[PDB]
């Protein structure tokens, strides 16, 4: 039944699965390899999900990498094949959903390889079923979110929840600390003010260089502040052009654009996806196939290594598209800095344009809706009413995404979080969902709708 | 690359010119909303751990 | 689509998940629970 109460419950079940997920998926302990890789991989994956190792929610967005890449390549060659490639944008997304269960699952495991698999013993059994159940429930709900069941806030919401949750856990965990303050509050050593306050009060200000002492903790806070000031500036900015709206006859509503903002969602998505693609392929190439020269198989298969850091490949395209492993405290490499900004930017803009086609917002889709309510025919124009918003949709979309992918790379440089991925993508999602939640709801407010 | 670049700059100047910023009233409203959003999520994951931790050995009670 | 008529007629989908939660208690050291 249609009814807002039914919709909130469907979100609530999905959310409950996430909460349920927070125990389970890990393997926990025994032996084997299920547990989570490195720097990029965790953000997608979402939260704390078996204590330190976050195994669960990774596959859904992983399928979304397949969606973007091909669509902008826009194959024409081979006649029967281009039609299949065009269809692929939707049809592949389901095939991709199959590939991620089939093939991503080895990639999800591999990074925290704990001690070798095939160790054996009866021990696990319940773990073998729980992983199988996880595959069944999350995959079923993912299908239901793309074709009829949700509310506002499906897939994005877990990322939205995850960032806030991650910040408290990093703040409130073991690592290096001399002594607790003697108030551990609701768990460990919570907000950073408590951590500073240990002995007596104060002493943060004393240090080397007016940073060093409490710099890893400090760096995390500033990361948020840098994003905080700039994010709101562009969210506030609006494109007008609704002009004459409401059929003519007098009573009217101005219509806000989706425009630059709708194109913004593919770029923010891009920074997450692009990094994924290189690492999975780099892992695949070594495992699958022998290897003369490093460079010969591929660039980014160039110098596949455990390297200095979790950031495996020390050479190739993948190297540039990861931080220099100091988060901008060394930028006097150059080759690395130059490639990182430019490469991401052009790839993002390409993906902004593919959002237009049949996967998101284009002028033709808008046009039919406008007639139904009668929008004033976009002040006529004849062949207009379609030219108005149509000409300004590729220009707005291409630009719309373009800025942000540069800014994301610069955010790492300015003063990244300790994970250096996980807060950064996730914060961008957290603002976004508030807009989706209430404006779509039509029930004019901003108040409750949690279970209402 | 020369033809795309001219278009991107031309679009950008119009967009900046368009609005200005979150026009004072808006500036407060969005900023507060983000802070509340961080807090609600932050609160609830944090609360559970209080009960869970001192079961094995009492360190703060729960 | 799906061969079953309605995917979530009954709470049961949750109950599969519940059996999944139950396991945590011995296998996974969430609570400081035993390590094999």
């Amino acid at each position: 039944k249609i009814q807002f109460k039914e919709k909130v419950l469907w979100t609530a079940i999905t959310l409950f699965i996430f909460l349920v997920c927070c125990q389970i998926p890990l393997f926990g302990i025994m032996s084997s390899d299920s547990a989570d890789p490195f720097y990029w991989m965790r953000v997608i994956l979402a939260s704390n999900r078996g204590t330190l190792m976050e195994l669960g929610i990774s596959p859904i967005v992983t399928s979304g990498l397949i969606m973007q890449l091909l669509a902008g390549a826009k194959i024409i060659e081979v006649g029967d094949t281009p039609k299949d490639r065009a269809l692929f944008n939707g049809a592949q997304k389901l095939f991709g959903m199959i590939i991620t269960i089939g093939q991503s699952i080895v990639y999800v495991m591999t990074g925290m390889y704990g001690d070798p698999s095939e160790m054996g013993a009866g021990i696990c059994l319940l773990i073998t079923i729980q992983l199988f159940v996880a595959g069944l429930i999350v995959l079923l709900l993912d299908e239901l979110l793309q074709k009829g069941y949700g509310l506002g806030s499906g897939i994005s919401l877990f990322i939205a929840t995850n960032i806030c949750e991650t910040i408290v856990w990093k703040a409130f965990s073991p690592t290096t600390v001399n002594t607790g303050r003697g108030m551990e509050f609701e768990g460990a050593i919570i907000a950073l003010f408590h951590l500073l306050a240990t002995r007596t009060d104060k002493v943060r200000a004393l240090r080397e260089a007016f940073y060093r002492q409490n710099l890893p903790n400090l760096m995390n806070l500033i990361a948020t502040i840098f994003v905080f000031a700039v994010v709101i500036y562009f969210q506030g900015f609006r494109v007008d052009l609704p002009i004459k709206s409401a059929r003519y006859r007098g009573q009217y509503n101005t219509y806000p654009i989706k425009l630059f903002y709708t194109s913004n969602i593919p770029i923010i998505l891009q920074s997450a996806l692009v990094s994924n693609l290189y690492v999975i392929s780099q892992m695949l190439s070594a495992r699958f196939s022998g290897n003369l020269l490093v460079s010969l198989l591929g660039t980014w298969s160039d110098t596949s290594s455990g390297g200095p850091a979790r950031a495996y490949p020390v050479g190739g395209l993948c190297h540039y598209l990861s931080p220099p492993e100091s988060f901008g405290s060394v930028l006097e490499d150059p080759v690395h800095a130059v490639v990182y900004i430019v490469f991401m930017l052009g790839s993002c803009a390409f993906f902004s344009k593919t959002w237009i086609e049949v996967s998101g917002s284009s002028a033709k889709d808008v046009a039919k809706q406008l007639k139904e309510q009668q929008m004033v025919m976009r002040g006529h124009r004849e062949t207009s009413m379609v030219h108005e918003l149509n000409r300004y949709i590729p220009t707005a979309a291409a630009f719309g995404g373009l800025c942000i992918g540069a800014l994301s790379v610069l955010a790492d440089f300015l003063g990244a979080i300790g994970s250096g991925t996980g807060i950064l993508l996730a914060v961008t999602i957290i603002y976004q969902y508030f807009e989706i939640f209430v404006k779509e709801q039509s029930e004019v407010g901003s108040m409750g709708a949690l279970l209402f | 690359f020369v033809e795309p670049s001219r278009q991107f700059v031309k679009d950008s100047i119009r967009l900046v010119k368009r609005c200005t910023k979150p026009d004072r009233k808006e500036f407060q409203k969005i900023a507060m909303a983000t802070a509340i959003g961080f807090a609600i999520m932050g609160f609830i994951g944090f609360f559970v751990k209080l009960i869970h931790i001192p079961i094995n050995n009492i360190i703060v009670g729960g | 689509e799906d061969s079953p008529g309605l995917k979530v007629g009954p709470v049961p989908v949750l109950v599969m998940s519940l059996l999944f939660i139950a396991s945590v208690f011995m296998l996974h050291i969430w609570g400081k629970y035993t390590r094999s």
